[PDB]
RNA sequence: CCUGCGGCGGCCGCAGGAAGAGGAACGGAGCGAGUCCCCGCGGCGCGAUUCCCUGAGCUGUGGGACGUGCACCCAGGACUCGGCUCACACAU
């Protein structure tokens, strides 16, 4: 995939070819990964989240 | 049998060219309908219809294997009334 | 000291500006009357039992790039244990983007969510050289508006906003187009009918959704592994708080309509099919127009359906009687609030008069 | 016993890397294999006859007791393990040859809670395995090891015997088992019924050792701080027949024994002077060292003898330990 | 060039500056033989089945989804894990213009002394709380 | 400044405004500054239970120098077990079951028998054992479900093979086979040698802890030389444990109307605060800050801002006396015209 | 014994003389206490006695039966039980 | 008893199983006293309590 | 060595270093014979029952709720008492390694010199005010 | 006539209703009882030779033997009531 992005200061998506951000960092990939039905990780997955505290529940909750 | 104005010599495409359709209160074309001159042999069949509503353009895919340097940077094809739609409908 | 909450007389005003999505600001409503009997049914939208909350609830999801939409769709209806389940709208099984997932009972707005305004962005790749770099934007503002297109096979017409391109690199021949499209609109017959006018030929290679109805990616996305990790997680440890941040109630997707609350009595009629005659209004917003698309709530701020308004507001404000909305589209399940219509004044002395003869 | 036993050999520079260290008793194999050692490291030792030891069985707190399997014979692996019980732990069972743990024996009190044994003691045909608690003694099973047990009631609501059972011992001539408790009274009591038969008493502290004679009428009995080694008998009924003397000074078992043929008694003492009779008239007396003489074994086929040191050190504000092993002279 | 930037959250434990010329060393000498592993799949099933040694994680890698349960699947079975700055020059050491994020080391007798020393400093680093 | 305002009354200007006219009375006080003779009667002690005694003979006891009629606690905790245990004294044994089932936490060692690789390993064992877990009572044969939220690695021991562990679970879930089930997972063994609970329910060990040296000090004090300064600084009132819910001011004339038994109407309501759904469990306070009652709501926050009338919640328990306040229902601008007719 | 025996669960290690089996058998039924274990000769060797883990994927232990030793089974193994002894988790699911 | 405790900065127990702090003090024992009922010393508690300035009494107000 | 820390609140008042040693060994020479009492149960018992005598209490006992008693219970006597450092040290000089937190020394001929300039001394204390 | 659902922009099939929108005390509290749930080898003090013990037996911030006495083994919740009491309250 070619598709880049670097995130700005006001937090919104800015799609990008290259692969560093003017600034001299790299840029992620835009599209997700990739998904597998009869996925197994979940746990292994929250694990990781909750022990770095980067998990969905742990960030404060959407404006409303 | 005569046959009335349909498009003009833009540029040619890497296969077929590409023509500026101009006619009456800007008529849409059958598909693949046939193309010809004021000498009444044809050209070829138009590709597909794109471009605005009111101002459209068509590309038509060369016969007989006719070089694009054959038609100069501006003619004017013709394709008989019969063979065309009024544009009223789509819209 | 002494510690006590002083008489007053000078009157205080409410702020429900930080209210939640769907009851905010009921104090800009205009008011007609304020006495009704309120009933012990329905529950905010936000809190209701999560069995319940699933069930009436959406996905704003990232698509993964490899399977289809109509694939996705069941995937997630297998995970959530769920019956029913629609989408925003199909993309193809290569491109990414937001999609909307309509769990089982928020798909009756499903054909509202598809009819809107989407936005794209993509990569075209030329087959040839072209001159510059700002030819490729001056044939792309050439070709906007109302325009000629085909399923790539009757010819149909759509219609595009907007377009910009963002970079281009010449050694690849690629540039990035953001395009702002009505539903239905193909991208692929875009990119050939760019090449078409660039006299080169081009075709999309990638292509991502931004923007679909009123959800956007700068929004509460979330990934497929997300609804997995938050499924097995309630049937694991029995927190719910996970769930919360992946589904949201459908009424999110209603927060810029007009609104129009109800009596408890009034709600199980219009559920049932009825007219939506004036005693049962309480609170109107205004701005409210002729033939246009209202939606009314009950008190504690849960859509019951969807209507199209007859009366205006300064008409609506200054009546004695008549109909105010048609119904459009019935959002909630029937029976949630009690039915009770034929008791009342009018009603009652009607079919006293009428049993008389 | 002709005079002064000759040094053959000893064991001394591992228990040097602790700060304060010692030994805490010794015995041979049943068949003269090899000897089992403890410290206050709580790690068990085997020497094979400086020694070194071939293996280092670590263990939990504190060690009660241990003992060598009934029968013990080389040749065969499953009959060579060891027992052990800790402060906390169940009674452990180890592999004497590759050092790893084989079994588990388990003590559960009423309200369900793991209760150590204090002393332990195969039986003469091998297959169970006595414990030593307070006021009661479990008999078990070597065959289906668990929790699973006979519980043995030392002290009834009324009477009988009170105070943690220290020692367990059993008499070759007749089907009859003894015991002896911290609480300064020895208890008789059949194998089939357990039902007891006598009582026994005449020490001035908790008695920890016992021993038989291979008659099985004379046997004979220690003490933690009485100077006295009883001479008891179990046709007369006169419960004290004779004495003996030796120096008992702090709270530690001190361990005496007697010798295969069935007439030389050996005790160790506090101050470190090891003292043989003859069977009760005394004829040799050594000090194998300066500090503490708590262990003493004698080898079941050929002469030899094996003694222990060490002692606590009760400091103020403002010596060491070995193992030995010695030749005599039947 | 040391610009410790674009680090993951789940960078931890990342390794040191002369460790990474030594496992660079060590996976070298083991791509000239066949025993190394590639890919986030193959690692999966060989993880899997046993097959006990050394695993590197690239530091530099987004999203986080693909490669996440490799960290909990090794304390399942008791595998050391160290994670590395970049994935473009850890493709580089493994052979290819391709990145990848993931490395997989086996044993072998070429290379035992310093496949030995590189265990043992992995399994002496800081644990992250 | 209205955040330094107490308990049950803190942060009250953040409260929807319904009305603000009433008639003040001169009946009540504030709950701190009561009489003594019935601070005592409506309270609970945050005690710090010692190891030796039983659980239903440390309230005996407690009861028996305090020279009240009626104790209850918030966890029964086995002998030689210590930490937080909550005693309410009669009055305030109302609000009992609401603290025997609370969240609780727990601080203990387990004793493993035999040498294992390390932490990590029983770290790993006991993260592997969270959320709903079978159990079974320690000493009637049957098989629960109860919860672990969390658990942790505060230390271990090799050479003593100790190790302890912090755990946040719920009420009835048991530590003593918790531990069992731990050694059974790490093959070696496990039994349970220590344990304190660190927090029940809101009260925690970090503030407002005593000792039973401080409730026979404070009682000998007051006795002898007639100073009450010291049981005040022991007992604490009944609303210091349920600043948690969900408040609803009332005015005067209610007060002893909802005391007799009458539902809460939206005429008597003063101020209702932001966040109040259907069938949720709320408080009922007067404005002088005081529990009158427990409210099981029936009206949400943004139903109260439109109506005028009618059921606004329903009691589930009612804390306050009889006669507190003098009987004032019966006479309003409605309901007096009923009489009329 | 019983005529029919279904899948119970797998040996994963023992402890304290005591066989230590994870829990795969259909659906998430759960056993008895006291209930005689098979194996796939249909021939007793144990009796369940203690369960324990999550609601989802919990394990149990076998007390051995006379003359049976821990050492004798497999690192993976097979047990079965009679189907007249399980009983659903719906009980247990609140 | 093995459980004991200290105080870090923020002033809440530290549980320990060590007898002694990180920078070398003692660590308390993490249980109360033992308690008899008829206790008879509550006048010689609070008089050395007031003396030495170490009564509850003498400690600054809790925030309520 | 003299490192005045982890003490009670209520240590005062505090022995001096000479001080201090010159109580142990007069600690030291009342064990010899049996004119000593240990623990706070002992103490407390025998107090109650007259015995004049010098008691020495542990500087570093927490918590002081076991032991709190006992400087006014000796003043409801007239009694002198004095707080030394340590109670490891105290327990040593009883003769144990288990430390103790009260000792009530008891007069005896044999060491009545080193005891009476020992009480002399301990009169002669100063109090923090 | 209206709405919901399904079927091949429209049609067909089945199902729900036919609807102007009531009620400013109807139906409660605090107790007690019956039925379910919840959940006497212990705990405290004293006496007697300094009653014994720094045990490798946990322990002197305590452990044990004999005489002794004492106190603690509940309070909450659901169901029924063919029970008592207070009220039957829209809050000026």
């Amino acid at each position: 995939m070619f598709l880049q992005y670097y995130l700005n200061e006001q937090g919104d998506r800015v799609y990008t070819l290259k692969k560093f951000d003017p600034m001299g960092q790299q840029t992620c990939s835009a599209h997700p990964a990739r998904f597998s039905p009869d996925d197994k990780y979940s746990r292994h997955r929250i694990t990781i989240k909750k022990r770095f505290k980067v998990l969905m529940t742990q960030q404060p909750r959407p404006v409303l | 049998e005569r046959v009335v104005l349909l498009g003009e010599f833009l540029h040619p495409c890497e296969d077929d060219i590409v023509c500026k359709c101009t006619t009456d209160e800007n008529k849409v074309p059958y598909f693949n309908a046939p193309v010809y001159l004021e000498n009444k042999e044809q050209i070829g069949k138009v590709d597909e219809i794109f471009g605005q509503l009111r101002d459209f353009y068509f590309s038509v895919k060369l016969s007989e294997n006719m070089k694009a340097s054959s038609f100069k940077k501006l003619q004017k094809f013709y394709i008989d009334p019969y063979k065309l739609l009024p544009l009223q409908r789509f819209l | 000291e002494e510690f006590l909450i002083k008489p007053e007389s000078k009157v205080a005003k409410l702020d429900t500006s930080q209210w939640p999505l769907l009851l905010k600001n009921f104090d800009k409503l205009n008011v007609r009357t304020t006495h009704y009997t309120p009933l012990a049914c329905g529950s905010n939208p936000l809190k209701r039992e999560i069995g319940d909350y699933i069930r009436t609830g959406f996905i704003n999801l990232d698509k993964p790039s490899n399977p289809s939409s109509h694939e996705v769709v069941a995937w997630i209806r297998r995970i959530l244990r769920v019956e029913k389940t629609g989408h925003s709208g199909t993309l193809d099984p290569k491109v990414t983007g937001c999609l909307i997932v309509c769990i089982e009972r928020a798909t009756r707005l499903v054909k509202s969510q598809q009819s809107a305004g989407k936005e794209y962005v993509g990569i075209v790749r030329l087959h040839n050289a072209i001159e510059g770099g700002t030819q490729l934007s001056r044939a792309l503002e050439t070709l906007t508006g109302a325009l000629f297109q085909r399923p790539p096979r009757q010819l149909r017409v759509r219609t595009i906003y907007e377009s910009k391109m963002i970079e281009y690199d010449p050694e690849r021949r690629l540039g990035i187009f953001w395009v702002s499209c009505e539903a239905g609109t193909y991208i692929r017959t875009l990119c050939v009918h760019l090449g078409l006018l660039l006299g080169v030929g081009g075709q999309m290679q990638e292509l991502r959704r931004v923007r679909s109805g009123v959800m956007s990616e700068k929004d509460h996305m979330v990934t497929m592994h997300d609804v997995l990790d938050a499924q097995w997680l309630y049937d694991n440890h029995k927190d719910e708080s996970y769930l919360r941040r992946v589904v949201y109630p459908l009424e999110k997707l209603l927060t810029s309509h007009k609104r129009l609350v109800m009596k408890d009595s009034a709600v199980n009629a219009i559920c049932y099919g009825a007219k939506i005659m004036l005693p049962g209004v309480l609170r109107y917003e205004d701005g409210i127009e002729v033939n246009q698309e209202i939606v009314v709530i009950t008190t504690k701020g849960e859509a019951i359906c969807m209507a199209i308004a007859l009366m205006t507001t300064a008409v609506i404000s200054t009546c004695d009687h008549g109909i105010v909305a048609k119904i459009k589209r019935v959002i909630m399940e029937r029976d949630t609030y009690p039915r009770k219509w034929g008791l009342g004044p009018k009603a009652s002395q009607k079919k006293l008069m009428i049993k008389q003869g | 016993f002709s005079q002064l036993p000759r040094f053959l050999s000893g064991s001394w520079s591992e228990f040097s890397t602790q700060p304060e260290n010692f030994l805490k008793g010794c015995k041979w194999a049943p068949d003269g294999s090899c000897i089992l050692t403890n410290s206050a490291d709580n790690i068990l030792r085997i020497y094979n006859l400086e020694m070194v030891p071939v293996l280092r069985m670590v263990e939990g707190d504190t060690i009660y007791d241990y003992c060598w399997y009934s029968l013990m014979s080389s040749a065969q692996p499953d009959t060579s393990y060891v027992a052990s019980s800790s402060r906390e732990n169940p009674i452990h069972i180890w592999d004497a040859f590759t050092g790893e743990l084989r079994a588990s024996f388990r003590a559960y009190n009423h309200l369900d809670e793991l209760t150590a044994a204090h002393s332990l003691c195969f039986s003469p045909d091998g297959s169970q395995l006595f414990c030593g608690f307070n006021r009661t003694v479990r008999v078990f099973s070597t065959a289906r090891p668990g929790r699973d047990c006979e519980v043995r009631a030392t002290f009834a609501k009324k009477q009988g015997q009170s105070g943690i059972i220290s020692c367990i011992a059993f008499s070759p001539a007749q089907p009859l088992y003894a015991c002896g408790s911290y609480g300064r009274s020895l208890g008789l009591y059949a194998w089939d019924d357990g039902s007891p038969l006598a009582l026994l008493g005449g020490h001035q502290g908790g008695i920890t050792h016992l021993c038989f004679h291979p008659d099985g009428n004379r046997f004979f009995s220690g003490a933690r701080k009485d100077a006295e080694l009883l001479c008891w008998d179990l046709r007369q009924s006169g419960y004290p027949l004779w004495s003996l003397g030796r120096e008992v000074t702090t709270n530690q078992r001190i361990y005496f024994d007697l010798d295969p043929t069935g007439q030389f008694l050996v005790s160790g003492s506090t101050s470190g002077a090891v003292s043989v009779w003859d069977t009760p008239e005394p004829v040799l007396s050594f000090l194998p060292q300066k500090d503490c003489t708590n262990g003493v074994s004698l080898h079941p086929s050929l002469p030899l003898l094996a003694t222990a040191s060490g002692q606590r050190v009760f400091p103020e504000p403002t010596l060491l330990s070995t193992r030995h092993v010695h030749l005599e002279c039947r | 060039q040391e610009l410790l930037v674009n680090q993951n959250p789940i960078a931890q434990p990342l390794a040191s500056r002369r460790l990474t010329r030594k496992l660079y060393k060590c996976i070298k000498k083991a791509v000239k033989q066949k025993q190394i592993r590639r890919g986030v799949k193959e690692v999966q099933k060989f993880v899997n089945k046993g097959e006990k040694g050394i695993m590197v994680l690239a530091g530099d890698t987004l999203p986080i989804e693909v490669y996440c349960h490799l960290p909990v699947m090794c304390e399942d079975r008791n595998l050391p894990y160290v994670y590395i700055p970049s994935k473009t020059d850890l493709g580089a050491a493994a052979g290819s213009k391709r990145p990848t994020c993931v490395i997989m080391v086996k044993p072998h007798e070429e290379y035992q002394e310093a496949y030995d020393e590189c265990l043992e400093e992995v399994q002496s680093l800081p644990l992250p709380l």
